[PDB]
């Protein structure tokens, strides 16, 4: 009942919503952080 | 109306926590005419300029102040070579962490009441004129299972008395909770928020998921230009996974307002079988 069709539960990693123009926009350096080997997975470095 | 606190009045205990932003601790505050009161100590460790100190004090005097079920008081500060700021301790823990261990003991009924519950709280910082900059369930907290609330590890902005924006000066950023204009132009306003608000409701909804899992961050910024958005939730309903995706309209000024998302899920949580299908809910 409008819930969402997925083969075996499992969701992608996205889904599209274009071509509407609300969500479709009409490229920065981004570096994660890492002490051996990422103490931390949720934030990066952002640069120009 | 923010407590001074000196470092004497209060010890860590034991390490909770680490970050971007600093370390939290399991500690004890003794109050200097008295009681022992278990806190959290957040340890903020970035290297403040006169900018940045100014500005994390300006966001402590208003926590200091706020006086709201759904958001954390600031009980006090202690100010040395770092900042430090305390608060109640919830030994309950995170949100994130509760839906992952707990999904078991998790209803409709729960989830769109935190979905209101934090709406309120972001709510009331909006009026207070508070950018928050950091929802994510990894900073709403458990009171009790059915009442939760918001903190912040230092990183809102007080917006001055003409203002709807702040601009960012680099640092570290989480990436996937971030709206677009946030990581092309590190612009932060309540719509900003807004789209972390629907990103945290995406967590809870599909109890602790990574969002955007296995693209890696760098790459976000250019998904979402050609209108990708997070999934709909396998519990979902087409009308809560709406309101979800309409906090991701590229234009920040379109997406919902806090106020319409308390109304909105306010409703819902007067019929939550409805909205939410979730398995023996029944």
């Amino acid at each position: 009942k409008s819930l969402p069709s997925y083969l075996n539960g499992v969701m992608p990693p996205t889904q599209s919503f274009a071509p509407d123009p609300k969500y479709v926009s009409s490229v920065p350096c981004i570096l994660p952080i890492i002490e051996n080997g990422k103490v931390c997975s949720t934030h990066y470095y952002l640069l120009p | 109306l923010l407590r001074i606190l000196k470092e004497t009045e209060f010890k860590k205990i034991k390490v909770l926590g680490s970050g971007a932003f600093g370390t939290v601790y399991k500690g004890l505050w003794i109050p200097e005419g008295e009681v022992k009161i278990p806190v959290a100590i957040k340890e903020l460790r970035e290297a403040t300029s006169p900018k940045a100190n100014k500005e994390i004090l300006d966001e402590a005097y208003v926590m200091a102040s706020v006086d709201n079920p759904h958001v954390c008081r600031l009980l006090g500060i202690c100010l040395t070579s770092t900042v430090q700021l305390i608060t109640q301790l919830m030994p309950f823990g995170c949100l994130l962490d509760y839906v992952r261990e707990h999904k078991d003991n998790i209803g409709s009924q729960y989830l769109l009441n935190w979905c209101v519950q934090i709406a309120k709280g972001m709510n009331y910082l909006e009026d207070r004129r508070l950018v928050h900059r950091d929802l994510a369930a990894r900073n709403v907290l458990v009171k009790t299972p059915q009442h939760v609330k918001i903190t912040d590890f230092g990183l809102a902005k007080l917006l001055g008395a003409e203002e709807k924006e702040y601009h960012a000066e680099g640092g570290k950023v989480p990436i996937k909770w971030m709206a677009l204009e946030s990581i092309l132009h590190r612009i932060y306003t309540h719509q900003s928020d807004v789209w972390s608000y629907g990103v945290t409701v995406w967590e809870l909804m599909t109890f602790g998921s990574k969002p955007y899992d296995g693209i890696p961050a760098s790459e976000i910024s250019s998904i979402l230009e050609k209108g990708e958005r997070l999934p709909q939730p396998p519990i979902c309903t087409i009308d809560v996974y709406m309101i979800m995706v309409k906090c991701w309209m590229i234009d920040a000024d379109s997406r919902p307002k806090f106020r319409e998302l308390i109304i909105e899920f306010s409703k819902m949580a007067r019929d939550p079988q409805r909205y939410l299908v979730i398995q023996g809910d029944e």
